[PDB]
DNA sequence: GGGCTGCGGTAGCGTGACGGCGAATACCC
DNA sequence: GGGTATTCGCCGTGTACCTCTCGCAGCCC
RNA sequence: CCGAGAGGUA
């Protein structure tokens, strides 16, 4: 086999969408706001801090 | 007026921004020295009640709008003051 | 001649399956 | 705030074999 | 010798 680096990180489609979604249940964050974060329509915040 | 961004079909800008021009649409889109800058993408300027955004959408050589979303994305005055270069 | 590529257009095309089940969410407390 | 209850959207929909045609145009780079 | 479409046998 080989790879591809991808330049930017790539969801797995298949932790994001099976129904129940993974990564939604996993963050505590539903799974319209995780595609909104990820088709880069909204932002999340990491780490708010003060 | 506010500045819409375009992705052209590959290989058809000159067609795309040539109709475009034919329209009272502002074109933008940055020569690097001659190939464009960027690829297919190009920056257009006009106001959704003169011109619709479906009219500019079935431009000859246009594929289809940066949308993120429903609606287009407006890109802010500051980028397209930022590509004079 | 050629790379590549998803339609061809200054829009709209779609349009005759049906059920089950589970999550997402709406309405009403 | 959480309890019904509706809506959305994903799942699935027999076996084996035989024959035939047809399978990129556009194209402005 | 992979896919699609049409037709047929049981």
């Amino acid at each position: 086999m080989g790879h591809i680096e991808l330049a930017s990180p790539t969801a797995h489609i298949w932790f994001l969408k099976s129904l129940p979604s993974r990564i939604g249940l996993l963050l505590d964050m539903p799974l319209r706001d995780i595609e909104r974060v990820l088709y880069f329509e909204s932002y999340v915040v990491i780490e708010g801090g003060m | 007026q506010s500045w819409y961004l375009l992705y052209c079909k590959r290989g058809q800008l000159q067609r795309a921004q040539e109709h475009l021009e034919r329209q009272a649409v502002n074109c933008l889109a940055p020569m690097i020295t001659s190939e464009p800058l960027f690829p297919n993408y190009l920056f257009v300027e006009f106001d959704p009640e003169v011109i619709h955004t479906t009219t500019i959408n079935a431009t000859r050589g246009v594929s289809h709008f940066v949308r993120f979303g429903a609606s287009p994305a407006i890109v802010p005055s500051a980028v397209i003051h930022q590509l004079s270069v």
